[PDB]
């Protein structure tokens, strides 16, 4: 049951108490996904939009 | 009108509360993986208890104590028994044991040999026995170098505790034997002891110059059943019950089953529940626990009663199934999710 | 002083960060036209509480935050709220119409269309930041902007500001107080692509919340404001080192060196006490050690869990109000005696303690009673990992009938995504059982 | 700003949609004449959801009334609330269509779609942003079922990431106009499972026994079975047109409801159905009792037959909202092998303080359950006794059409029943 580094200010004050020791993708990978994704689904519309012209 | 889910179909003791249950016309039985139930009677090994108490509006309830496990494997237990000041190293009726990692893999190798080394030269009786929770595989051995070669051999955790060389044998026969202690804990913790246990004899003679012959030293039903001769010669099944028990103890010792036994029955059982209590208590959980113990046991020649091992998932004796899974109903299922004596058990009041 | 960015997205990003500003401003003495009577320094200064409030030349103290919503009938209530003046128009963004409960929509085909507007006006705050320590980022887990939008904003953070801090509050998925069957999805898909960008992410259980109103508050049936009220008072104890002067958890980075020793196992569970009713006649007021005690009672935490069962990595003790070190370590002595405490060996077993004698606020007319003093202990426990068990399992009961699948792949997701993300959660609960269990 | 776009086609879809505008008319306080005269801001929050804001403070619906021929129009334009829709909005036809599927979609039919078009394009160009359209229509006629559904397709081809929602009245022998009902609702459900989002299936079988058995009426009018329609009409659009949690649009509702596209053909359902015993204070455990029995339903279809996908329930009025999750959930946790178990918590409940005219309270029941296989069922069975004899085909054959199309119609039909009853499994 060890106590250090107490800290005291005005407002309140801290401190540790110890009981025992021990024993990413860039700009353009992103706007790749997007254009991505919004090319499958024009994709997908194009195809619902030849069905209907069908 | 209550659910229940089924997740454990090798259980006759919930196979029989689960008939009870359905038989009340008050419950109904749903797909094991529905989680809209009220009761859960649980598969033995992983389950899944982080899933339980978070459906809007059921009250849920299973039937295991998440942590007992603690109790009932061989090495936990020893080590919850060395490390609690509740029971302490000091532990009178529990035996000497000792947690043995297999040379291939903490470890209480070099503990064990002292203790040995310190009998050896004492001339006193140094017979131990070897075992393991992933057996049926037992040794027992008066030479230290035989108990730890047959642990190398293995690759699980094992422990060796001394062998009880002085065992109370019943008469006639010269024969050895342990009791079964029933034991419910319900969602309050209230420690339940059914009134009822039964004693697995050894329908052999207990031979203390031949360990060989496991025989006449174990007093499992199936070693009894499957590789003794004398099955069924006294009693029936090799299990007698308390009512008889307690004639024999009062013709020939003089003593009742109730002073010279069952009294340390009940402090080892409330010893030990009330030891991890803390740890396992569901009062304040968002789902309620209750568990069926099967506590064993061993009685020397002096009437000191030794604590063997704890059964999370124990059996019943075929003609006691009736009696105690009502009771289970009543006490345990009942309480949570009331219906439309005299009571079969003894509660042990404790300090909660 | 360094900065901090508070950036709310969605529905409950929005609202609790409604509630969170509200109650820094009584905790600040600042008044809802932006006025702070005690800063001397008008039209600037590098006080504590100016990591989250800049000042005009005027003297208005303006929040260092950002409200991001794809739908505008939420953000409209801060723009004509009490704290309208509070905010000027670039902080308050609102899109056209919502996600509609679809991270894929929230965040390949509305996100992409305004992700570079939210990136500029935040540019913008960052342009008046000496010295920005990094983001605190509010959002739902179920919603479809708050899943959605956020991971995406996130990614977006780590390009531009590779060397920022990023903290998340978020609102795990509560059936109780939600209408959407697909949060499941949507919790998984956001903690997939959002978990290499956040430092620390304290998750909050809208089930906890909302069973902490019912007991301790005697709400029979509780409402948002109710919930919100509540998640800002652990937010603030969460952020007050923040904006105090103080030693522990000064900057961002601390949060993650205190609580995070792995990337990945980066969620603290909170607990908080006391919760106390304003109806009651009145109350006993309880101690120190009987508010520390509280906060290893399942039933104070922001995340129903049994930490009986699971191992600490860090704790760290918040207190609030008439608090000094002599009663913090008795209390922690009759802990140790009483308490299932089980720390991983290769941590020290120990707790961080900071104490801030200034009591908790609360909001006038509002639910939660005056306290002399109260705690907010943060610690990392595996046990923890309940809350991905119940999400995985809940997703995996849809997910093998490909359930509602169909609007995901409809606005360009591809499924593959679905197991990839179902995947990287597996990872996750082995990692939580390999430092757990024995 | 969350605009929908009615649209009323054929007599069937006409009556119904009259009535629908006379009962949400007169929860928003808006009278005859488009004048607001209510007492409560609740009823102006939302009502540009369905209301255009004219000029005075006038309310005009944001309603299109299509029909192949003049009769049911002049009715409306004549009939309660007639003076209320926009006259531009009445766009009809002379020569009829003669329950005939084929001259809705594809003859009579085609030489009006345009000029309705235009008028679903004015509306929509007026609209801060438009939600999608809903659409009253029966199935066994031919203005409604066969141009309606020609409408459907050609709105999607515009509009086409809008939401697309109908009431569709379903045919049956037992309030029957015509033989050729089943030809009619064949071709038609072959369009919905296409080309509609979402469609509350509406049996007028069932509402004939509602009227018959459970409201004693010896002999029940296409009017008493409207009035059926209306209040379930008002109830289903009561979390649009109300302050309501969650928001409540048209997207998240199908994104919660719908777990597979072919799979958007709803079960509607009222509490409480009284005879006039009719004063009595309805308490929520009867809400909730009727709400979930099959008699209080529109599709005339077992609920226990099979078993619900998901569940949407609105409760109107000032009620117990803590007794309602508890019914709720008792009604869930007391029947849940009607629920399937593979989509966690997919009964969703819904409080509207505001109740219909009359009542101190009500609740309303959408169900997307798989025992609405059986109204296919029916519709496939009466279709093939007439088709494998080609009876009665004449009549379409003579508006262009080929066997072909019933044939591909009746397989697409059996089709979504095998795929109903794999899910019930
Ligand atoms: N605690 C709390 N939870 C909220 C609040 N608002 C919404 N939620 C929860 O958030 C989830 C729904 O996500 P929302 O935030 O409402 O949706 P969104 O982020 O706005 O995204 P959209 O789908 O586009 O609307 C549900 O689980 C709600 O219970 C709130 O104010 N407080
Ligand atoms: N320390 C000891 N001293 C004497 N006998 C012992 C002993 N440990 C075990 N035994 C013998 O072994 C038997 C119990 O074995 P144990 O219970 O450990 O194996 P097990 O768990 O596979 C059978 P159970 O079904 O009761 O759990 C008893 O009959 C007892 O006679
Ligand atoms: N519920 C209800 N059903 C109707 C009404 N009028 C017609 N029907 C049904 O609708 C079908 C006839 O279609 P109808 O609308 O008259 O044909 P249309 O004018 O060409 O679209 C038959 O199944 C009738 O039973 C009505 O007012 N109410
Ligand atoms: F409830 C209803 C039941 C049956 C019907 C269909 N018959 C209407 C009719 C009857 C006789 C003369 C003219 C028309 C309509 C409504
Ligand atoms: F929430 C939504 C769910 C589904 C959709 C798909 N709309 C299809 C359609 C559009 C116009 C007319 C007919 C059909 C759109 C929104
Ligand atoms: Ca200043
Ligand atoms: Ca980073
Ligand atoms: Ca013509
Ligand atoms: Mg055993
Ligand atoms: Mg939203
Ligand atoms: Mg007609």
């Amino acid at each position: 049951m060890e106590v250090i580094e107490l800290n005291k200010c005005t407002s309140g004050q801290s401190f540790e108490v110890i009981l025992k020791p021990p024993s990413d993708p860039s700009l353009e990978e992103i706007q790749k996904k997007l254009e991505a994704a919004e090319e499958r689904r024009k994709y997908q519309e194009a195809e619902l939009l030849k069905h209907l012209a069908e | 009108m209550y659910t229940f889910v089924v997740r454990d179909e090798n259980s006759s003791v919930y196979a029989e509360v689960s008939r009870l249950l359905l038989a009340t016309g008050q419950w109904k039985r749903l797909r094991k993986d529905n989680p809209r139930f009220n009761l859960m009677l649980g598969e033995r090994n992983r389950l899944p208890f982080g899933r339980l108490g978070h459906e809007p509006g059921l009250v849920q309830l299973v039937n295991y104590y998440r942590g007992a496990d603690k109790l009932c494997r061989k090495a936990s237990l020893v080590k919850l028994i060395k490390t609690s000041p509740e029971l302490s190293e000091s532990c009178t009726w529990f035996p000497e044991s000792y947690v043995i990692y297999p040379t291939n893999l903490t470890d209480e190798r070099e503990v064990f040999l002292a203790a040995y080394n310190r009998r050896r030269e004492g001339r006193e009786g140094n017979v131990w026995i070897a075992k393991s929770s992933a057996g049926a595989g037992i040794l027992i051995s008066s030479e230290a170098s035989e108990l730890l070669d047959f642990i190398d051999e293995q690759g699980q955790v094992h422990v060796i505790q001394k062998y009880l060389e002085k065992p109370l044998l019943l008469e006639p026969g010269h024969r050895k034997f342990d009791i079964r202690s029933w034991v419910l804990v319900d969602h309050l913790y209230n420690i339940y002891l059914y009134r009822e246990g039964v004693l697995r004899t050894s329908s052999e003679p207990y031979n203390s110059a031949n360990f060989q012959d496991k025989t006449c030293h174990l007093t499992n039903h199936c070693i009894q059943k499957e590789y003794s001769k004398n099955y069924g010669r006294y009693e029936e099944g090799n299990e007698m019950f308390f009512e008889e028990f307690n004639q024999y103890l009062m013709d020939a010792l003089n003593t009742t089953l109730e002073n010279s036994i069952l009294l340390q029955i009940k402090h080892i059982i409330r010893s030990c529940l009330m030891c991890i209590e803390p740890a396992i208590s569901t009062k304040h959980l968002h789902y309620q626990s209750f568990q069926l113990f099967g506590f064993d046991f061993m009685v020397d020649e002096e009437l000191k009663v030794w604590l063997i091992e704890v059964n999370g998932a124990p059996a019943c004796a075929q003609k006691l199934y009736a009696e105690l899974c009502q009771g289970i109903v009543d006490v345990a299922i009942s309480s949570v999710f009331p219906l439309a004596p005299t009571s079969i058990f003894i509660k042990l009041h404790h300090h909660h | 002083m360094r900065e901090c960015i508070s950036i709310h997205v969605g529905q409950a990003g929005v609202q609790i960060g409604n509630a969170c500003w509200e109650l820094y401003c009584l905790e600040h003495g600042i008044q809802p036209d932006g006025q702070m009577p005690s800063d001397k320094t008008i039209g600037g200064g590098d006080d504590s509480f100016n990591t989250f409030f800049s000042e005009t030349g005027a003297g208005k103290h303006v929040p260092r935050a950002v409200f991001v919503d794809l739908e505008p009938t939420v953000i409209d209530e801060v723009r004509t709220g009490t704290y309208r003046q509070l905010f000027h128009p670039e902080q308050l963004i609102t899109g056209k119409e919502d996600a509609a409960n679809n991270y894929a929509r929230g965040h390949y085909t509305i996100g992409k269309e305004i992700i570079d507007l939210v990136l500029d006006r935040i540019r913008k705050l960052a342009d008046q930041c000496t010295g920005l320590q990094g983001f605190l980022v509010f959002h739902s887990f179920g919603g479809g902007t708050g899943s959605g939008f956020t991971s995406l904003l996130m990614e977006r953070l780590s390009v531009d500001y590779g060397k920022k801090s990023k903290l998340e509050f978020s609102i795990y998925p509560a059936p109780q107080v939600s209408t959407a069957v697909v949060e499941p999805y949507n919790s998984i898909l956001t903690t997939h692509t959002t978990l290499e960008h956040s430092d620390c992410a304290f998750m909050v259980d809208n089930e906890a919340i909302y069973d902490i109103c019912r007991r301790n508050l005697d709400i029979e049936r509780p409402t948002y404001t109710n919930l919100n009220r509540l998640i800002s008072q652990i937010v603030s104890s969460i952020t007050a080192s923040l904006r105090f002067d103080g030693a522990l958890n000064v900057d961002l980075t601390e949060f993650q060196t205190n609580l995070v020793p792995y990337p990945r196992i980066h969620f603290p569970l909170a607990t908080y006490a006391p919760v106390i009713s304003a109806e009651k006649a009145y109350h006993e007021q309880l101690s120190v050690a009987e508010i520390t005690n509280a906060c290893f009672e399942p039933a104070n935490q922001m995340v129903k869990c049994d930490p009986r069962h699971g191992k600490y990595m860090a704790c760290c003790l918040l207190y609030r109000g008439d608090v000094v070190p002599k009663d913090v370590n008795a209390a922690i002595a009759t802990i140790k005696t009483k308490r299932s405490i089980q720390f991983v060996d290769w941590c020290p077993t120990g707790f961080k303690v900071g104490i801030n004698y200034q009591p908790p606020t609360v909001v006038p007319g509002g639910d939660l009673a005056k306290v002399q003093r109260a705690v907010c202990m943060l610690s990392n426990t595996t046990a923890i990992a309940e809350a991905w068990a119940r999400l995985d399992h809940k997703f995996d009961l849809m997910y093998a009938k490909r359930a509602f699948v169909h609007w995901y792949v409809g606005e360009g997701m591809e499924e593959g995504e679905f197991s990839e993300a179902r995947e990287d959660m597996a990872a996750l609960e082995k990692d939580y059982e390999e430092v757990g269990v024995d | 700003m969350r605009e929908i776009v009615h649209i009323q086609a054929g007599q069937c879809g006409n009556q119904i949609g009259a009535k629908f505008w006379e009962v949400i008319s007169d929860e928003h306080g808006i009278d005859p004449t488009g004048s607001y005269h209510g007492d409560s801001d609740l009823q102006l929050e939302r009502i540009n959801v369905y209301y255009n804001e004219a000029t005075g403070n006038k309310y005009v619906p944001r309603a299109i009334l299509v029909d192949l021929e003049p009769g049911t129009m002049d009715s409306v334009r004549s009939g309660p609330f007639g003076q209320i829709f926009r006259p531009d909005n009445f766009v009809f036809g002379q020569s009829g269509a003669g329950n005939n599927w084929a001259k809705g979609h594809y003859t009579e039919g085609a030489e009006l779609v345009d000029s309705v078009l235009d008028v679903v394009r004015k509306e929509s160009e007026s609209c801060d942003c438009l939600q999608g359209f809903q659409l009253t229509h029966s199935l066994g006629g031919g203005t409604g079922s066969g141009m309606g559904t020609l409408l459907i397709s050609k709105i999607r081809e515009e509009y086409p990431d809008r939401i697309m929602n109908t009431f569709s009245v379903m045919p049956s022998p037992k309030v029957s106009d015509t033989v050729v009902e089943p030809y009619n609702a064949t071709l038609s459900v072959h369009q919905l499972v296409e080309n509609t989002d979402e469609t509350y299936c509406i049996d007028n079988e069932a509402l004939y026994d509602i009227c018959f058995r459970t409201l004693k009426l010896t002999t029940p009018t296409y009017g008493d079975l409207n009035h059926l329609v209306s209040a379930t009409m008002s109830g289903v659009t009561t979390c649009l047109r109300f302050p309501g949690q969650l928001n409540a649009d048209l997207r998240k509702l199908a994104v919660n409801m719908v777990p597979f596209p072919r799979l958007h053909f709803f079960m509607p359902g009222f509490a409480p159905l009284t005879s006039r015993q009719q004063y009595r204070a309805l308490t929520v455990p009867e809400l909730t009792q009727q709400m979930f029995d099959s008699k209080n339903m529109m599709a005339a279809c077992d609920p226990r037959h099979g078993r619900y996908l998901t569940v949407a329930a609105i409760f109107r009025g000032r009620m117990s909202m803590k007794e309602v999750d508890e019914q709720m959930l008792n009604v869930q946790n007391k029947n849940s092998s009607y629920f399937v178990e593979w989509i966690p918590n997919n009964v969703k409940t819904a409080v509207c303080d505001i109740p219909p005219r009359g009542l101190k309270m009500s609740a309303t029941f959408i169900g997307n359950s798989t025992a609405i296989q059986e109204l296919f069922k029916r519709i496939s069975e009466q279709f093939t006794a007439m088709f494998r004899r080609k009876a009665f085909l004449h009549w379409y054959t003579g508006e262009g059409m080929d066997e072909m199309e019933f044939t591909e119609a009746e397989s697409n039909m059996n089709d979504l029943v095998s795929e109903y009853q794999q899910y019930q499994d």
